[PDB]
DNA sequence: GACTATGCACG
DNA sequence: CGTGCAT
DNA sequence: AGTCATTCATG
DNA sequence: CATGAAT
């Protein structure tokens, strides 16, 4: 009716089973795909319903119910909101669901509520979950054990470095800042060709982090500290042009801002130094942002120190911040701080693991229809004898130990020949198996020397991640200084 | 509550009446902020006929809603005193969209009635399909489609580009013909007796 | 740019618009199955989905959404408040909703929150579903123009009475209180045999509401004037005992209460009245109601007359109340006022219009195959020339064709045995197949009667009627007075 | 906020803390109304080794448990005063559930020792399953000789919750007692405090990621 | 349908 | 102080 | 995750 | 004042 406990002995088990699952299971991204649980679940669930950017929006609240009843048994809210963030491009630098509707903005303001947005996978997050119907990837059991769900995707592109991750787990977080995809490519590319790649070698193609919301970033030093140890305190500061006004009054006027930052807040912040006078000559603040564009105007008075009111900025407001590097991540179950290379190496690897389970798995299909293919070549010489046979067996069994007894043929040959429908002996062309039979015998080859050779796989695994940097480049938005 | 115009002008100067805080959220968004402000109407607008003008004023919408148009309300109405030359009640679609708007106008009919015959007071029509058709008439001649089921999946450039641009947009101005045609219209559908409603809809309403 | 209307004209068009949509698709019940169109919207979708009595329980957001992006486009809170109403046993006589979890109480707790319950069709439900994969009821386009759905269930019971209505719309609203699914199955029993019979008739079948709170009904002749107009007043009031306590104290006990009242706000009520003192007497009120029993004691003093207590109360509480019969549905796309016998007159006119499409559609079907059959019988005749006919066919098409031209086949049959697969040809027993040619036109016999005998029809009508009696049947709750 | 036992009585008296409102809702109607209360915990509780014991003071639960208790907390709590002869956690079975014992736990132990170090304070143990009811992954096992895999209090109805976990003559229940009082302060210091690194090795030193 | 407070780690 | 999955 | 207000008709 | 689908 009654056990007791120690207090030790307790807050041991439940807070190690608290921090266990929040670090594994929770707060923290797979080194491999980039993405934390939730997150790869409302992928993984979109994309079996076949929501995907090349067909309709499905209501959000679809996609969040059939996400929560199959993967993810947790506040509906919590699921949307996950869903919300990889829709906003300037938290994402590469999106990967799409959505019709109020979606925030970089104003802060909350997006509609899940029963008004539409959404889609994004067509990159398609490359994501490339080959998951392909055994391809490890699957586990859902809470329910009633559906299997993937541990890992694909990822086609290395998503870690290219749309970051943050952060905040037990005894560990992470923070680490998105990446021109195009640049993150090049680098795995030279380090596939070149295992033991330094991290200086490695900047020449991977020079710092590309933020969605643009800005100029400062620290080559820092930067390789934090490519280096996972950890780095970098500084990010707001582009800014000046423009003159009648009257010889002069006009800050800033276009980009520094990722994570509110603009709204930042907007009264400095509005706030105006107010209280905090440094000399401020006219007016105003965000003249619209619907296609970023643009605050900070209007100074006439006989004005313009570069003095910039500098002031930039130090006690957010105009400019720092960005620490946390690098931090899930490898082999266990959480790793980690620089450029335990990660684009662990890519690498998985894409590997990836490949070739795909090549044996498409191998495997092959094999059996050129099995097929073969018997149906002999078939079509021995078309009457086989009708003639088939008529003289007394069943569907009958039939097929007929089959085989009689012309050799084997049970998955002969169960195909059993199972033809009938208006297929109109279809007596041998040419066009035989061109079949060709098509296959080299799809094997091929695949075959992928399994058996490591060097043809790595250029597999170069052809295509070119073939995604070709679709999917675009232009760095941060620039760098040291 | 209120997200307000950057300046202030009363000749230029445009009220949006957005049915719902989520539309509310893509006409902040869409919209030019120099000259149009925008005042979400979260829930529907109580009905200013059957209600006591005791809990009329106790009202949150009709409040800040006298309150950030500055004439005041009932016959201390100051339409010179106004500030905006426009205001425009902007909702779904939807059969609901349509309720409010009768809402809206019965307590500018009731409460402000200088300003709908001065003119001030316009509907927007948002697009019933998406080029972009109103009708399901100038949609079928189009075809030589997306289903907008209502603002709230609408994208700002597109809301901006067919509804709020003062220059694409098509714009329903309320105007009163008959004076004393519309004191019947109004008191029977919005009325606290229920008698002639019935009758009304039953004379009116085309079940089919 | 900018065009001008009328007031007069606005208001017109808007409020009709509103008005029509709100009567015809919002508030009212469709008179036939008793489901105003969110009702209707869920259980379909549930049942499409395979989320079933006899079935794992699915969670409620995954149901809510589902209903929410095929066929109510509206509050997925609206939705789910909806859905968990029709579970709860003391709202609905015959709940249509099974939901695992908190649902609320009739003390008026709210239920726990859509991402909290698990929920399933009731088996009755199912019964309301009957027969909807038989092309039984009219299907609409939904908003999406991408899906049908029904417009009416095929009500294997008559939900309408059963169950009940409430009821608020614009001109017009609807209070149609619950009844015992045995009693109105004996009326409509009586009408289908007596289609012309008067309501004192009826009612000796059919003698009043049965509340699922039970308690007691008092004014047979208002009840008749209901049946007979639609309209009428009646009185519930609270099933009460009363208990002797050691000290020449006395004890008011409630133990069931009226229909649509919050036990918890009553017991406060009351307590009220002891704590006004209003009324002299009152010594405590205490709700002792458990998860297994309703049990409210009202403890008096010494020397308090127990009958001016419980007389007060009965007037100045809900511990009696009056109900308003205000019959109002949709017949004909049109809300209407009823009373019992329009309502089960267009019940039984739609049972019969199910079960003759029903008919249609397995006779329809026996047909196509015995049509099949009947080929099949013949081929074997001469399986011989028909085999060699394929062989010299230039493909589907052509062979499909020669069969037609050579030998009379028709289209379906010519389809039929061309995409034969070839271990049929091992076959010769023609007898099987016979056997079946026999079973299936006995079928169609019988389905043709039916829907050529008035009476045959009605008869299954009645049949089936019974056994949903036979299988749903429970006792009264509500006592009957006046 | 908080439902009340319908007889005051110290001395059998029962305040169940359960993890949030629609639990707390399904427990206010399994419940023994003469002697059982309930007091949901609506949300995450205040880490009370980490904030500021002025934030601390002004966080609703804390105050609400406190002055529901009638003991007052820290040094000036007397333990003769109290309301409730069991104060009775109760969270789902997941891991989130297991923070939250955490939570209350470091909270008794730092403003209420008196009430822990008197074995009042318990834990209830509801089930893991029903195919009859399993707490054990064993205990289940047994069951398909002689599955519904409860993922909170939420999905239960109320008449299953008080067979299983709230009636005193079927529950099984934990009792919390402190062994080494020394080796508890550490214990919890390192879980709940405000210094990460100790923390951070805790968890390396304990944890098999496997 | 927007609002409100917590945990967790990190400058 | 704010971040983002959780309660 | 509970909470707040309004429509609509009726007694 | 409470009802139940709607904003
Ligand atoms: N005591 C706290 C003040 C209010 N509050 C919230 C909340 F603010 C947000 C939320 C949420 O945003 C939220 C979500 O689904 O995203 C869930 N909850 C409830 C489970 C706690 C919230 C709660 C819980 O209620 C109590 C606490
Ligand atoms: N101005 C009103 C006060 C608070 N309130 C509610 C509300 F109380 C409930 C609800 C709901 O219960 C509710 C639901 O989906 O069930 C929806 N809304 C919003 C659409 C109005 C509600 C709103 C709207 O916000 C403003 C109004
Ligand atoms: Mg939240
Ligand atoms: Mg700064
Ligand atoms: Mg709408
Ligand atoms: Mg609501
Ligand atoms: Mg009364
Ligand atoms: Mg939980």
């Amino acid at each position: 009716n009654i056990q007791n406990m120690s207090l030790e002995d307790i807050m041991g088990e439940r807070f190690g089973r608290y921090s266990k699952y929040i670090i594994q299971d929770r707060a923290l991204p797979d080194i491999r795909d980039g993405l934390k649980p939730v997150q790869r679940r409302i992928l993984y669930s979109m994309n079996k319903d076949s929501n995907t950017f090349d067909k309709s929006y499905r209501k959000s609240a679809k996609s969040v119910g059939n996400i929560m009843g199959n993967f993810h048994p947790h506040g509906d809210s919590s699921i949307y909101d996950a869903m919300v963030r990889m829709s906003q491009n300037w938290k994402n630098r590469e999106i990967l669901v799409e959505m019709h509707g109020n979606n925030g903005s970089m104003d802060g303001d909350p997006p509609a509520a899940m029963r008004y947005t539409e959404a889609r996978l994004s067509e990159i997050a398609g490359y994501l979950l490339q080959d998951i119907e392909k055994k391809t990837v490890p699957f586990a059991w859902n809470f329910d054990d009633t559906e299997k769900e993937p541990t890992v995707l694909p990822a086609a592109f290395p998503n870690l470095l290219v749309n970051g991750s943050t952060g905040i787990s037990a005894g560990y977080a992470t923070d680490i800042p998105p990446h021109n995809l195009a640049e993150v490519i090049d680098a795995a590319v030279y380090m596939i060709d070149h295992p033991t790649a330094k991290i200086d070698k490695l900047m020449e193609f991977l020079p710092g982090p590309d933020f969605p919301t643009g800005a100029i970033i400062q620290g080559r030093d820092e930067i390789k500290k934090a490519y280096e140890t996972g950890k780095g305190r970098v500084v990010v500061r707001s582009k800014t042009e000046i423009e003159k006004l009648k009257g010889g009054k002069e006009q800050i006027v800033i276009t980009e801002i520094p990722y994570e930052i509110n603009k709204a807040n930042l907007v009264k912040k400095i509005d706030d130094v105006r107010v209280n006078n905090k440094v000399a000559g401020i006219a007016e603040v105003r965000d003249e942002s619209d619907r296609d564009g970023l643009r605050i105007a900070i209007e100074l008075k006439k006989d004005a120190n313009t570069e003095l009111v910039l500098n002031y900025l930039f130090k006690y407001t957010d105009l400019q911040i720092n960005y620490n590097f946390n690098m931090v991540a899930i490898d082999n179950f266990t959480p790793r701080q980690v620089g450029i290379v335990p990660i684009l190496s662990s890519y690498i690897a998985h894409r590997r693991e990836v490949i070739l389970a795909r090549s044996r798995f498409d191998k495997e299909k092959a094999e059996k229809r050129l099995h097929i293919v073969e018997g149906l070549i002999r078939v079509i010489s021995i078309l009457d004898e086989v009708i003639a046979l088939i008529r003289a067996s007394e069943n569907k069994a009958d039939a097929k130990e007929n089959l085989k007894v009689s012309y050799d043929f084997t049970e998955e040959q002969a169960e195909a020949i059993v199972t033809l429908q009938l208006y297929r002996l109109t279809n007596t062309d041998v040419v066009v198996l035989q061109e079949e039979e060709a098509e296959l015998r080299e799809k094997i080859a091929m695949l075959a020397a992928i399994i058996g050779d490591e060097r043809t796989m790595y250029n597999l695994m170069k052809k295509e991640l070119r073939e995604v940097k070709k679709k999917f480049a675009t232009p760095r938005l941060s620039s760098l200084e040291d | 509550k209120l997200t307000p115009a950057q300046s202030k002008n009363p000749a230029k100067n445009e009220l949006y009446l957005v049915e719902g805080d989520s539309a509310g959220g893509s006409a902040k968004q869409g919209r030019d902020r120099k000259f149009q402000a925008i005042l979400p109407l979260r829930g529907k607008v109580i009905n200013t006929a059957k209600a006591k003008m005791a809990d009329i004023l106790k009202n949150e919408e009709i409040n800040t809603m006298i309150y950030t148009i500055g004439a005041g309300v009932g016959a201390d109405f100051s339409i010179e005193d106004a500030n905006y030359d426009k205001i425009i009640i902007m909702t779904d679609a939807d059969t609901d969209g349509a309720h409010i708007q009768t809402l809206l106008l019965t307590f500018f009919y009731r409460y402000m009635r200088p300003l709908v015959e001065a003119g001030h007071v316009y509907i927007a029509l948002p697009p019933l399909y998406k080029a972009y058709a109103w009708t399901d008439g100038e949609l079928e001649e189009l075809r030589k489609l997306q289903r907008y089921k209502g603002l709230g999946e609408m994208n700002a450039d597109q809301l901006w580009e067919t509804t709020m641009n003062p220059e694409t947009r098509t714009l329903i101005r309320v105007t009163i013909e008959d004076l004393a045609r519309a004191e019947r219209r109004v008191n029977v559908l919005m009325g606290d007796k229920v008698e002639p409603r019935r009758k009304w809809i039953e004379d009116n309403v085309k079940f089919t």
